[PDB]
């Protein structure tokens, strides 16, 4: 029995591919091939930078050079010992996606009675990201959240002058350009009041 | 508007639902045919006065009021025959893209969640919205105070799909009347929604 | 022209989803829309001289079809998952 392999698209920049070492009894120290689903350019790739725990591999990281995200990617660790001790396994990369947290995040006052939140994305283009905006008053009340897509601006319409406002969102690489359910970290939070 | 004919305007709700209107020796009936290229289908409707120099007809394309009768890559042509002397008569014949020209049901189920002394949040439910078009949602609301005028009254926006608002900065004891509207903006081709049945409240008392 | 296929390839794909929660849970109206934007998309990667694009296109109207008929169920997950896959790289490039 090997470890399965998990990987995770970071912000479409590289890739960390990593399995759990502390499975085995003795650390065995797996090696990781790759390649993908496309004719007459198949066979597969030794991993050209391993991850490390205790000297023994860990992982593997495939930077945006060898990243195909609509190419079926398809991903075998083996034992160097024993090649008959091998595990595959068929990942869609385009779900796999975790965005950079948004930065940039700007406050401009589009009326007297109402403000506007606009933010930016690094890497990946705009169109393809969906955030989710948190936003909450002097209360200290629960967030207050809802979804915005493929458009880097949120509305308040009516704002309180007495109370401060805290404003966060977060970025995730769903549903037209990938199917990922990971939401980004928390970007910095931004302030009115 | 329509790109072939120059006085017709047609507008569709993004489900199965067509309008046109027209905008004008005049005869007693006039009819209005249209037929898409990649559907077999010819449907029919007859011109009824609305207003001065205006007519209007309802293209009813499918059985559900939430049937996708059309795409996006629809086309169908509209033509506009009248009956004279010797029969149909056709005159005009015009190009219609259905996602060019969207104009969305106006927003309906207004109600006051909740209520304080200067807070107010107030929903809306929306209906015959595709599923091609239901992630770029906008709303835009109107506050006027009783007795205003609507053109005086303040139009806030909502550039995101919330069909909710929060109302703050509220005069204690004072009544109120709201209208919301619905647009999808992937090619800002289309034009607003008319505006909901207006929500009348009254803020509870200092 | 590609600012067409993806506006079009994003409509084509809420069809696909759609099938997908269907499958998984007004097939026949949102398979037809589906099979007439693939067909559309096909037309305009002809007119744009990427034949192998076209075929794609035409590939994904046929699986479609097959989509409501296939009895295994990790192949139906394989070919939503592929005409998913592709609508996302017309969307993305
Ligand atoms: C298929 O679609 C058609 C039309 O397409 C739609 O057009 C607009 C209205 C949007 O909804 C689009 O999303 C969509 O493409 C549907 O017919 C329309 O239905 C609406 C709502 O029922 C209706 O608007 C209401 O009309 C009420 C009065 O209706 C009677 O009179 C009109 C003639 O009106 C004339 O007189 C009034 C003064 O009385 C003038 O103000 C006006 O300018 C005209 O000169 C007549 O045509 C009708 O048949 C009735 O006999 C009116 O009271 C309503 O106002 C209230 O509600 C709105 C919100 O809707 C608020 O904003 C207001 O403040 C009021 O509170 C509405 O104005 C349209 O007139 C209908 N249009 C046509 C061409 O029929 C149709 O139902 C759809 N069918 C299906 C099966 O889905
Ligand atoms: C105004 O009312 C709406 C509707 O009840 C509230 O929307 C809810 O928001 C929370 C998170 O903020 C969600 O978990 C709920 O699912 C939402 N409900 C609906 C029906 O969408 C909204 O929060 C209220 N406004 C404020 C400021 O609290
Ligand atoms: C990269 O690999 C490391 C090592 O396993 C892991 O901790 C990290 O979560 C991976 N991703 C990023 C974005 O650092
Ligand atoms: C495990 O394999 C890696 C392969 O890069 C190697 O660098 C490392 O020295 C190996 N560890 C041991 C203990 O042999």
């Amino acid at each position: 029995p090997l470890p399965e392999v998990q990987c995770f698209v970071f912000n479409i920049e590289y890739m960390n591919c990593t399995w759990n070492s502390s499975s085995e009894p003795q650390a065995t120290n797996l090696t990781l091939h790759y390649r993908y689903k496309v004719s007459d350019n198949n066979t597969f790739q030794e991993c050209s930078h391993y991850l490390f725990s205790k000297e023994i591999t860990s992982g593997c990281q495939i930077q945006k050079e060898d990243i195909q995200l609509y190419q079926t990617f398809v991903v075998q660790l083996q034992d160097p010992q024993k090649p008959q001790r091998r595990a595959v396994q068929k990942l869609n990369l385009q779900n796999l996606v975790i965005p950079r947290a948004p930065e940039n995040l700007t406050l401009s006052n589009l009326s007297e009675s109402q403000l506007e939140l606009r933010w930016k994305s690094r890497h990946i283009k705009e169109r393809c990201l969906q955030y989710l905006v948190q936003y909450r008053s002097n209360r200290d009340r629960s967030w207050t959240e809802l979804i915005v897509n493929h458009e880097p601006r949120f509305s308040l319409p009516s704002v309180d002058e007495l109370k401060r406002y805290t404003f966060r969102v977060r970025s995730r690489y769903n549903p037209i350009c990938g199917s990922s359910q990971q939401w980004s970290k928390w970007s910095q939070p931004v302030h009115w009041g | 508007a329509v790109k072939n004919c120059s006085h017709l305007e047609c507008f569709y709700n993004s489900r199965a639902n067509v309008s046109c209107m027209w905008s004008h020796l005049n005869v007693t009936t006039c009819h209005v045919h249209a037929k898409s290229n990649l559907r077999h289908w010819n449907k029919t409707c007859e011109l009824t006065l609305v207003r001065q120099a205006s007519w209007a007809c309802n293209l009813i394309l499918g059985s559900f009021p939430e049937s996708q009768s059309l795409t996006s890559v629809d086309l169908l042509d509209i033509n506009v025959v009248c009956w004279e002397e010797k029969g149909w008569r056709r005159v005009k014949t015009c190009d219609f893209h259905p996602f060019d020209n969207l104009r969305l049901v106006a927003p309906h189920s207004l109600q006051v969640l909740h209520i304080d002394t200067q807070r107010c949040n107030i929903s809306w439910k929306v209906s015959q919205v595709s599923h091609y078009i239901e992630p770029y949602l906008e709303f835009e609301a109107r506050r006027r105070l009783l007795g205003h005028s609507w053109e005086d009254a303040s139009v806030l926006s909502l550039k995101q799909r919330q069909q909710w608002l929060f109302l703050e900065m509220l005069i204690p004891s004072t009544s109120y009347e709201v209208q919301v509207r619905v647009k999808a903006q992937r090619n800002n081709t289309g034009t607003w929604s008319p505006w909901s049945q207006p929500l009348t409240f009254r803020t509870r008392p200092a | 022209p590609k600012k067409k296929i993806q506006l079009h390839a994003e409509h084509a794909l809420y069809d696909a989803l759609m099938i997908l929660n269907i499958v998984k849970t007004k097939l026949e109206d949102y398979a037809f829309n589906f099979e007439l934007i693939l067909e559309e998309i096909a037309r305009l990667f002809e007119s744009g001289d990427q034949k192998d694009e076209a075929e794609k296109a035409k590939r994904m109207k046929e699986w479609m079809k097959r989509i409501k008929t296939t009895a295994s169920e990790d192949e139906q997950e394989e070919m939503a998952n592929a005409i998913i896959t592709i609508l996302q790289s017309w969307i993305f490039s």
